[PDB]
């Protein structure tokens, strides 16, 4: 859908870079954030249920901790920051990769700020009224 | 020389390419197109040039015409007077929108092109999804058109002030008269034409735009079994020539009484006709082209919906595959998919076409789609809607001129007061009458003065018109094939129409019009229906029968006044 | 050079992802060209002299094996056939 | 009335658009801004009064003038001629050139933007690393120039090509003879000046332009002190305003016996100093333009190479500090900075400005650089093509009158040769001996037929003129402030400068001309220089001498003719 042509196939490399991207956006979510040092890796991204849609499940742990899971509302954080960062990574365009969940919204566009129509219909009743009094006092000075 | 057709050319006008284009997308198109031609070729000409002889030879106006053929022939000329004042009051309302829709076109991005979002902010608006962000602008941006025809709401700012506007401009170019000129009618002539070669050429550019023209040419069968089809061509055929309304018969008072008549009226019907074929080809390419991408974008939301819920892979599901990969999917898994299945949906490319945008606007919601994906979007929008509103200009100008000149001779009212200020108090009783189509309800009542029984009294008129002709006053001892007619075309085989067929012709569809309009008993209008996004029937009321009925009275009752004014006199 | 605002600061995690996409980038080399799968990591890319320039060296291992080298022309042909999808993850032009 | 003015805009040519801004930067911009005035107001004026009150009151031509005033002053007019097919025939290949450049103006994307890459593909030409793509376009892809004028090669085709078919048109031109009109005057007229209203915005809106009019606008010393700057605007006022050249007296013939001369004179001579003033505007903000961008790149390059070798970070090193940080790194690390202190270069924005980009073609390649980086290229590149190429039209047609006109009185030959065929056999002799333009060095010869003992001559038969002018024939006995002139120019004290201060002015720098040509003893002209991309300067060759001293005899040695011819008679 977002490429159409020349779409690279989906192969475990792609699984691997998938989940570096997201150890990296984990690590810059909990140093900018939090302001602690984890050092995250591609070992601590389990993913389940692939699909030859390319979906699938995913989750993070801890470093080197099986029995800790990160709670959830924290990976929608980092995603939410990381995903412009993520996007180009994989030359998709945020329609293409939905987290159901996740939707992007950033920036209201409000570009009018004159609102044109009214100035030029404006200047235009003017011109027309200022024309309409010209005529009608030179008819009357025609007689 | 060249001079005469540039001239001539002027036929042309804002019911050809306004108001063509939108009767023959709502009878099927190529069902439409041969009415079209039999109603040219057996009754536009021979009342067209019958007229223009008795122009010719009276000197004088419609109204001394009558007194010279008959006392209790008077009357016609009030009738046609006020069938123009009541055509005037609604039209105006055309350049209203066409100033508006001139006035929008300078912003950048246009309007029209993007659909304005929610009030999350985190997609757009659900009336953009059901219809497409054209259809939104010109029915709740520009109009709010109310839900029901029974509900109406205030009058709004923009559109009264606007139709303000265009009628100080129509009294302005009024009072200047400077209408005299024998240079610029070149431009203007050829203005509209090169034009239209752009959105041609960008329509023939477009993919699909083929099939529009296979939709608009290629006639029916069901369809034309409704006789409402001849009657609305008739109606057309008679608004575009614009016979009946009093203004040709002055041209003709106006200009020599030494010409060949029936040339300029061949010369004027053959170009109306091709004008009115080639606007009618411009529209429906781009209306092709939308129908085929709306069938498209159809087509795309069932496989992405199918392929997200069986997880097929991306590409796989084609539209041509569509019901092989169906029928295995039911096979596969019958219980979830005969669960889902009042869910899906299906593409109906035909039923799309004939019904993908209609009403009144029609050439409103086209272009400016057609506008929207423009090289440079401004310029073209700005030339054609700059076009249309010289057009809709020179029209007013002219039904004007129409009304103007029987109230002229007025001497008794004349002589305390001058014309500039009847013609002003005109245009602005006009104007204030005309401020019924600017709530959020006008529209209906606008469709119903130009559409539903609107101008149907000018079939009465030409037909008492003819009768009148056809009597021993009439090629019996009058017009009796005179040398006076120039000597030449004197009562030829084109009498077999004028004299002939036309008057029957004019009652054999009328009879089957009574006849369907007491056998089924019941009218419908359209309505927006913002719920759904697709227009809707409805039922009209039953003032909205009275003051039809009314109206067309207005102008059928006047004859019989008349006649016993004359008889009343005649009793002394 | 490239970005001129809105440059998003170099830091460790930076430098992770750089080595990540190099051993993605060699693992595809090895897989399309030589049939062979090797599975590489983030600890086989090995880098020094790290300056302010956002400069410096660095080379490839066996995936364990300190005394096993990659020699530098498979490298090469590595990265040239991969450059184009490294670009692009740090929004470069091939001109930074 | 405006009919007045649309006329006398036909002053207008190359030599205020082509010509006159590369004289400017020739010499230095402002420094030659302040002498053209001072020659403005005392030379061109009065001479060019007396000269068209002198046709006026002959009424016939300057050939019979001459022989009228005295057998002596006979054969001034030959040398007229002489010089005027001299001018034509290196004067056609300035519109040779623009039709070359209209015909190549057609791709997409246009030359002259992007640059050939190299022999390995990887990079781009070094060439354009020298010299910008523009001037690469001028020197090689059209030119081809020499490295030397010593060096030859084979004569080239497209430019012999470009200017046959530039002579067939002007021949066809000739032949029509449709040169009288009225209203297309005022569309020849308009062109010129709505062409340079866009390139002046555009000019307006890019960096720097500025520093371009600051350096237009001062004045310098070192430029003032040299007299060929003064010597070269005379000859450049003389060019543009057409003094010498005999047509201005022909053309007075023609024109009506009444008519105030002066008004005339000074109507036409401040339309030219404005056009041209106007002009050097628009060219020198594009080319103050076109040298700030290159001053941002010498900086550029400059940071990025002490950058990388000192690995400083990114963005840090400001063109603001570059001094400081250059001092802190020499005083950090002196061994390697001194090592390789040979590759730092010293960004110098003035020497850079006087010295960007140089030589005749200079309007060539400063619009073309304007023209690169326009939204649509092609449409504002054919507009200024096409109205160079209508100037140079109206141009050549000027000069093919002036030169035909003595050829028309040789009934000896005429009474069995048309018309037709002299002006055919004239028009390929001129193309013919013209060829040599055409060559790979030809550009240095189409600079000595500009530049070097070019219409020198004009200056000595404007000399002789007001010389015989001043004689007994002048205020004394003929046109002695006679009334017949309409009263006017009677004794005034006008009559000073062209009686005054000018006859001393044609030898006073004359004589500091010859001063420094002897004292100096060398002279440059002008070599591209390939291998480095900028002009270089070196010596003339003896044979390149002999032919200018032969050249400029030709036209000297006339008048001692008239005087041997005449000997007999004045001895008898
Ligand atoms: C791994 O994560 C779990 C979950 O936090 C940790 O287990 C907790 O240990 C703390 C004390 O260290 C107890 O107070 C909690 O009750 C334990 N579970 C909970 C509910 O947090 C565990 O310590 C972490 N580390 C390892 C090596 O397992
Ligand atoms: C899509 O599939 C078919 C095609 O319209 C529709 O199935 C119809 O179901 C109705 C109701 O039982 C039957 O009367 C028709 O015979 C079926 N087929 C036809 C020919 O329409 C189904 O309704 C469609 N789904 C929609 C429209 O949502
Ligand atoms: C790790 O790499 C080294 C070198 O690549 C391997 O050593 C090879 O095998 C024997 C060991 O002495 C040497 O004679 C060879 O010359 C070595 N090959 C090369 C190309 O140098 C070593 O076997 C590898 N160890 C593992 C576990 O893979
Ligand atoms: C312009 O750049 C040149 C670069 O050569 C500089 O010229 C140097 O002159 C200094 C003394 O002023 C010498 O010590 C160097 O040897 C020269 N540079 C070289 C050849 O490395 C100079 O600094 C700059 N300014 C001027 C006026 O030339
Ligand atoms: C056809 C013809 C032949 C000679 S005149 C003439 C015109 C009548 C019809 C034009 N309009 C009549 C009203 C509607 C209008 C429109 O729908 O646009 C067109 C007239 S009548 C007075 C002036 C002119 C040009
Ligand atoms: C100034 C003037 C006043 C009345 S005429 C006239 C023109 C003489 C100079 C024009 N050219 C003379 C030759 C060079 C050319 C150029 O550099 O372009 C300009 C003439 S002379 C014959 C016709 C015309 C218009
Ligand atoms: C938008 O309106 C509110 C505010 O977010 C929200 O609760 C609702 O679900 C949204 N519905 C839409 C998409 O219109
Ligand atoms: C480019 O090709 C030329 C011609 O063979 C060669 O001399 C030069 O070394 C090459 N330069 C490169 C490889 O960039």
């Amino acid at each position: 859908s977002a490429l159409g042509d020349k779409a690279y196939e989906w192969n475990d490399n792609e699984m691997y870079l998938f989940r570096s991207s997201v150890a990296y956006a984990m690590r810059q979510y909990f140093l900018k954030v939090k302001n602690q040092m984890i050092l995250f890796g591609e070992e601590d991204v389990r993913v389940a249920n692939l699909k030859p849609r390319i979906s699938f499940n995913f989750f993070v742990t801890a470093p080197k901790n099986v029995s800790d899971i990160i709670p959830r509302t924290e990976v929608e954080k980092a995603i939410r920051m990381s995903r412009s960062r993520i996007n180009d990574a994989f030359r998709l365009n945020d329609n293409s990769l939905e987290f159901l969940g996740i939707q992007p919204t950033l920036g209201p566009p409000n570009q009018p700020p004159v609102s044109i129509w009214l100035i030029v219909f404006g200047v235009v009743m003017g011109v027309i009224v200022v024309g309409i009094v010209i005529l009608i006092f030179t008819g009357i000075r025609d007689r | 020389l060249q001079f005469v057709f540039a001239c001539t050319s002027y036929a042309v006008g804002l019911g050809n390419v306004w108001r063509f284009p939108y009767l023959c997308q709502m009878y099927g198109g190529g069902s439409f197109l041969v009415p079209y031609i039999i109603m040219l070729i057996v009754e536009g000409m021979p009342l067209l040039y019958l007229e223009l002889a008795v122009g010719q030879r009276m000197r004088q106006g419609s109204i001394g015409a009558w007194r010279t053929i008959s006392p209790y022939l008077s009357g016609v000329g009030v009738a046609s007077v006020v069938v123009s004042f009541f055509l005037s009051m609604y039209y105006n309302v055309i350049n209203a929108w066409a100033f508006w829709y001139l006035f929008h076109s300078f912003q950048d991005p246009l309007p029209w092109s993007v659909c304005p979002l929610n009030g999350n902010h985190t997609g757009y608006d659900e009336e953009c999804e059901k219809a497409s962000s054209t259809q939104y602008f010109w029915y709740r941006k520009t109009l709010n058109i109310s839900p029901s025809l029974q509900e109406n709401g205030g009058v709004q700012w923009e559109p009264a002030l606007c139709l303000l506007l265009a009628w100080l401009v129509v009294y302005l170019c009024i009072l200047r008269g400077t209408e005299s000129t024998g240079k610029v009618v070149y431009f203007t002539a050829s203005l509209p034409y090169c034009v239209l070669i752009i959105y041609l050429i960008r329509g023939l550019t477009l993919h699909g735009a083929t099939n529009g023209l296979m939709y608009m040419f290629t006639p029916k069968i069901e369809q034309l079994a409704n006789p409402k089809a001849w009657i609305n061509a008739a109606t057309q055929i008679f608004f575009s020539l614009g016979l009946g309304f009093g203004s040709l018969i002055a041209f003709a008072s106006y200009n020599e009484p030494s010409n060949n008549c029936q040339k300029h009226a061949i010369i004027v019907s053959l170009i109306n006709s091709f004008t009115s074929i080639f606007a009618s080809i411009v529209t429906f390419s781009i209306y092709g082209f939308k129908a085929t991408f709306n069938y498209e974008n159809c087509l795309k939301k069932v496989s992405l919906l199918l392929t997200n819920t069986f997880d097929l892979e991306d590409g796989f599901l084609t539209a041509s595959n569509l019901e092989q990969v169906k029928g295995y999917l039911a096979s596969a898994y019958p219980s979830k998919y005969s669960e889902m299945f009042p869910q899906i949906k299906n593409c109906s490319l035909e039923s799309e076409l004939d019904t993908a945008v209609q009403g009144t606007g029609l050439a409103f919601i086209v272009y400016t789609e057609a506008i929207k994906n423009m090289e440079v979007s401004q310029l073209w929008s700005v030339l054609y809607f700059f076009m249309l509103l010289m057009l809709g200009i020179g029209s007013m100008l002219g039904n004007t001129a129409a009304i103007l000149t029987p109230l002229t001779d007025s001497k008794i009212i004349s002589s305390h007061l001058p014309k500039e200020a009847i013609s002003g108090l005109v245009c602005l009783v006009n104007c204030a009458i005309g401020m019924v189509f600017t709530m959020e309800a006008g529209n209906y009542w606008f469709d119903i003065f130009n559409d539903y029984a609107a101008t149907l009294s000018l079939l009465l008129i030409v037909l008492v018109e003819t009768i009148a002709v056809c009597y021993v006053y009439g090629l019996r001892r009058f017009e009796s094939d005179l040398k006076a007619m120039t000597g030449r075309a004197v009562s030829w085989y084109w009498k077999v129409m004028w004299a002939g067929v036309s008057p029957l012709l004019i009652v054999s569809l009328f009879v089957f019009y009574l006849s369907d309009y007491i056998l089924t008993g019941t009218l419908k209008y359209q309505a927006w229906d913002a719920s759904q996004g697709q227009l809707v029937t409805k039922d009209y009321p039953a003032y909205a029968l009275a003051v039809i009925g009314l109206l067309v009275a207005s102008s059928t009752m006047c004859i019989p006044l008349a006649a016993l004014g004359t008889f009343v006199q005649r009793r002394l």
